[PDB]
């Protein structure tokens, strides 16, 4: 642990310095004697070079220990903080994401000088401190009463350095994430820009913002290799108080020549451990406050669900404020003006979020009561623009788990026609979002992993989207085909050819929460 | 080397000066000062103020001791504030510069890859970079310098000496660097490849975490994230044990050469010249320390090779298939169009075909047309600056007008700032027809001569589709006179008017 090796590295250093001022004294006062048998030259160097060898083989050791607790440290937070963010409602996670971004990729990676130079250093200065100063005072008290008295002084510092710096380390991280959520934005929106010919305009701002990061980073930096040189200059001058009483003492011969060397070597150990940790200690910042942000982030309490499950067979919804029954076997359609709380209805349906009409009840036991995980594994949903990561056609079909009969889904939905036109067929590289491949074709993409999977209730929000009206005609043919299968369907269009191809039609209206 | 790509690529996005990399030097140089001269001036009581009295000598020692502690810290302090400041020069520089590359390139071309990726590759690389540049530069040529300038020196009291003196310590400082550098770069190449995936892949799951959800594979993707954190942290640890061995072994060699040079120098040293000794204080004590600073230079060069190998793979990437040739189509000042088509036949190709040959490539500045992609990004800042990034010199009167007439009033007028509302999550915090809305409303705003829309009345509302796809076809209803509209759209009504443009 910390402990054994710390004890290990401060008795080391103990040793090495007393053998040193040691064998200096026995050379002085035997200056070309002792030569040809116990020399006191000759066998007090393999020690040195022995004391010196464990101490780097500790050294090692501890180290090693450190990075991988660091390393299992970060990963749980970041575990954590995925965990807590990403389960959570899609305006909260809209909301706070962007910044759980920056803690978990650029932020809690901050943390490993915490662990792998602060804290062995805290120890250290604990253990070698005032271990330093009782062997200094047993071989001269006089030597360590005088340095004890420039000791308060450094804990002082410290801590007014600390107070004046927690408050810079919280707005370094604030711009950090500011910069890396707009930068990733604006990389986000390159064909927009460029299509609208105002491309060069956005170096200009990115220009601006990198600025900015660099001289908040600059100014820290300032203030900390400031913090830094007052150290030293305040270890250096308690050194030499120290110096200066020994050399006066030992110049007229009232102390002894070897408790003086001892002394004048014992002293820069007492006051090194603490240059250290004031110098790990701005390190440490960054990672302290990026860890505080992950712990805020992570600590939200979110809304309990129940171990209710739905009977075997697809079930009844029902939404009583609408007046509107989805039973099984029929295509019900929902429709509205633009804005009517209906993606929010299906994502209500599902769980996500809280029911902007009324209460939402699924075989009689309602959504909120309902085992979550259980009731997504009798559901199909469809958003209104389907996941379409990097990647190819291959990867992009299997993103939302497997497709059991992918031919035919393909054949009935109409992605056949794309694959066969594709080159590599299913094997085309994609770019971001989709690009590659058509708005259609993407749609027949997202309705084949939709339509084609293991499930009772299907929710499509706009499914014939970017389609002509034969492609729209087979996909409402396969969809209608789906539910005289035995499910429950749920449409969320508003033209012509999907109202009329439903058996229930609801016309929910506005003045629900939102408009 | 020269004509190495990643040399070229370091040396246009980390931008240097030699200024601020010879004040470096100079300022290394200058802090080997007082190690040279804490013995230089009051070796013992001959040399400063000829004979003293033991204890003014004692005095002036420790005056001069700490004379030159000071002078030495503030130098330290200098020193670092000039090299952390070109860090962050040349990583601000290489930030924007990889932006600036990646919005001259197609636009294609910057959606190859991942969030993931591209946030792996703008934060860590850029920061190797730079400290390549500084770690880098500074030891490696204060190491040189001071080893050349002391062999050379050496030179004259015992050539034959001399020879066996710098055989020693090129190998030393050749072998500890290979070590370190043999060590880091098969270690950190597999490091980088873990680090830009386990962000990938929590990026993945922050950004589409519903659809994940419910398809229960966010799991999957959190377990993910685990193992390549774990395999990361497993690469890095193998990355820093050997080279921290390596460094390690100069450290032996300065406390050996050390020890020997003194023992050499209690041998008939002080006769002949006094200051012999000073010159065998200061050759191996500068060479040995710019040895032992060697290695962690060579494990910067090999990080940041592999960093700026991530960087120009980022910039260049290989381009996909090419959109099919499509039939040209003449435009005239005023004419509307209603290019139609099955689901992929190559409407949007040919509306940008139509406005490539409008353009006329560059050298016309006066951009006469502008295609208004479906797909276009709603940015995550507010509303007045997401419809100002076509024309940034709208009025607000402009802006709601607009709005108004997009049908957009009583969502503008229910929102809490009015057109300064933040929309966070960009087009997650809207609706799909007040999305397809707020892109009609851009094109609305915007003051291209030609205006070409992709599908502009997809998810709008069923009173509201038909009379604004009409409208738009219409010579006078949104777009007035003098304006060329061309709509590539799936529900043309069937009995309307405007050419058509069918594809196949
Ligand atoms: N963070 C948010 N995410 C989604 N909708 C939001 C958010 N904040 C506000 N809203 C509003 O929620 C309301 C309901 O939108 P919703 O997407 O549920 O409607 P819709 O019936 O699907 O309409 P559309 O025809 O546009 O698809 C809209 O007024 C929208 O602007
Ligand atoms: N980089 C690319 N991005 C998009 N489509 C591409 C690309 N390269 C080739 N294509 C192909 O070009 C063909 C025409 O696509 P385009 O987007 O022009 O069609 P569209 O008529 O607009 O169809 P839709 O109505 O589905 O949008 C398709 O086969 C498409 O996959
Ligand atoms: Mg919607
Ligand atoms: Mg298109």
């Amino acid at each position: 642990s910390y402990f054994q090796s710390n004890v290990v590295i401060a008795g080391c250093t103990i040793a090495s310095a007393v053998v040193l001022a040691h064998i200096v004294a026995g050379i002085i006062t035997n200056p070309a004697t002792a030569l040809g048998g116990e020399t006191d030259w000759a066998p007090g160097l393999v020690a040195l070079a022995v004391l010196w060898s464990v101490r780097v083989v500790a050294q090692w050791f501890q180290g090693r220990l450190s990075q991988r607790g660091a390393t299992a440290v970060i990963g749980e937070l970041s575990r954590q903080v995925l965990s807590s963010v990403t389960t959570s409602s899609p305006r909260r996670l809209a909301a706070d994401r962007d910044s759980a971004a920056a803690v978990v990729t650029r932020g809690l990676d901050g943390l490993r000088p915490y662990f792998t130079g602060y804290l062995p250093a805290v120890v250290l200065a604990g253990i070698l401190t005032p271990a330093a100063l009782v062997v200094m005072a047993a071989y001269d008290w006089q030597a360590a009463a005088i340095v004890v008295i420039a000791l308060p002084l450094i804990p002082i510092f410290m801590v007014l350095i600390g107070l004046l710096t927690a408050e810079r380390s919280a707005a370094a991280l604030t711009a950090m994430t500011t910069l890396q959520g707009r930068m990733l934005d604006l990389i986000a929106g390159i064909p927009t820009l460029r299509a609208v010919g105002r491309a060069g305009g956005s170096v200009q701002r990115i220009a601006e913002l990198s600025a900015s990061h660099r001289r908040s980073t600059m100014a820290t930096l300032r203030i900390s290799f400031l913090s830094a040189l007052v150290l030293e200059l305040l270890a250096t001058l308690g050194v030499a108080l120290v110096a200066v009483s020994v050399g006066l003492r030992l110049v007229f011969g009232d102390m002894t020549l070897a408790a003086g060397l001892t002394a004048l070597l014992l002293a820069p150990e007492v006051f090194w451990p603490l240059r250290r940790v004031g110098a790990a200690f701005h390190a440490a910042q960054d990672g302290k406050t990026a860890a505080e942000q992950a712990l805020r982030l992570c600590a939200e309490p979110h809304p309990p669900t129940g171990h209710e499950v739905v009977p075997a067979g697809a079930p009844v919804i029902e939404v009583p404020a609408l007046k509107a029954v989805m039973e099984p076997g029929r295509v019900t359609v929902l429709t509205g003006p633009n804005g009517v709380g209906k993606s929010t209805l299906l994502q209500a349906i599902l769980g996500l979020q809280e029911s902007p009409c009324g209460p939402i009840l699924v075989a009689g036991v309602e959504v909120g009561a309902l085992d979550r995980s259980a009731w997504w594994g009798r559901l199909a949903w469809m958003p209104h623009r389907p996941v379409l990561v990097p990647g190819t056609v291959r990867e992009n079909l299997e993103l939302l788990g497997p497709v059991p009969g992918l031919d035919e889904v393909c054949r009935s939905v109409g992605f056949d026609e794309v694959l066969g036109e594709l080159p590599d067929g299913s094997e085309t590289p994609l770019g971001r979002g989709g690009v590659g491949l058509s708005l259609g074709q993407r749609q027949r993409l997202g309705l084949v992993r939709a339509l084609g999977a293991p499930a009772d209730v299907l929710l499509l929000d706009q499914p014939t989207a970017h389609l002509d009206g034969a492609l729209e005609d087979r996909v409402l043919a396969a969809i209608v085909a789906r539910a005289r299968a035995g499910a429950t369907v749920v449409m969320v269009g508003h033209r012509a050819p999907v109202l009329a191809a439903a058996d229930h039609v609801v016309t929910m209206e506005s003045s629900l929460v939102a408009p | 080397l020269r004509h190495d790509p990643l040399l070229r690529l370091t040396l246009e996005l980390l931008r240097p000066r030699l200024g601020r990399f010879l004040l470096a030097a100079a300022l290394g140089v200058l802090s080997l000062g007082s190690a040279l001269a804490l013995a230089g001036i009051s070796a013992w009581l001959i040399t400063r103020a000829w004979q003293m009295p033991p204890v003014l000598d004692l005095t002036v020692a420790v005056v001069a001791v700490r004379a030159l502690g000071i002078s030495r810290g503030v130098l330290g302090y200098c020193q670092r504030l000039a090299s952390h400041d070109s860090a962050l020069r040349a990583a601000a520089n290489a930030r924007t510069g990889l932006y600036r590359k990646l919005a001259d390139a197609p636009p294609d071309e910057a959606m190859r890859l991942p969030s993931g990726e591209l946030v792996a590759r703008l934060g860590p690389a850029v920061d190797e970079l730079a400290d390549v540049l500084v770690r880098a530069l500074l030891p490696i040529v204060v190491a040189v310098v001071l080893g050349c300038a002391a062999v050379g020196v050496i030179a004259v009291i015992s050539p034959a000496s001399a020879a066996v003196l710098a055989v020693c310590l090129v190998v030393a400082g050749v072998v500890a660097p290979a070590l370190a550098a043999r060590a880091a770069h098969a270690s950190e190449t597999v490091a980088a490849e873990h680090r830009s995936q386990r962000d990938t892949a929590g990026m993945l799951a922050l950004e589409h975490a519903p659809e994940l959800r419910v398809s229960g594979r966010l799991d999957s993707v959190i377990a993910t994230f685990e193992r390549h954190h774990r395999a990361w942290g497993e690469a890095a640890d193998r990355a820093a044990a050997p080279a921290a061995v390596a460094a390690a072994m100069p450290t032996a060699a300065m406390g050996v050469s050390v020890v020997g040079a003194v023992i050499a120098g209690i041998a008939l040293a002080p006769t002949v010249a006094p200051t012999t000794a000073a010159i065998l204080m200061l050759l191996p004590l500068s060479a040995f320390e710019a040895t032992t600073a060697l290695p962690d230079a060579a494990a910067q060069l090999m990080r940041s090779r592999v960093a700026a190998r991530r960087l120009l793979e980022l910039t260049t990437p290989t381009p996909l298939r090419s959109r099919p040739d499509v039939a040209t189509v003449d435009l005239a000042p005023g004419d509307r169009l209603a290019v139609v088509g099955p689901s992929g036949s190559g409407k949007t190709t040919m509306l940008m075909a139509i406005a490539d040959r409008l353009n006329g490539a560059g050298g016309e500045t006066p951009q006469r047309a502008a295609v208004f992609a479906e797909d276009a990004h709603l940015f995550d800042t507010t509303v007045r600056d997401n419809l100002l990034v076509v024309r940034g010199d709208a009025t607000d009167t402009e802006l709601v007008a607009a709005l108004d007439r997009v049908g957009l009033g009583e969502w503008l007028a229910g929102l809490p700032d009015g057109l300064s509302t933040v929309l966070v999550g960009g087009a997650a915090a809207v609706s799909a027809g007040q999305r397809r809305r707020l892109l009609i409303a851009r094109a609305l705003i915007s003051a291209f001569p030609v205006v070409l829309l992709d599908q502009p009345t997809e998810n709008l509302d069923a009173g509201d589709a038909r009379q604004m796809l009409e409208g738009l076809l219409t010579p006078g209803a949104l777009f007035a006179a003098d304006r060329t509209v061309v709509v590539a759209t799936h529900h043309l009504p069937p009995g309307f008017d405007c050419p058509i443009v069918r594809c196949t």
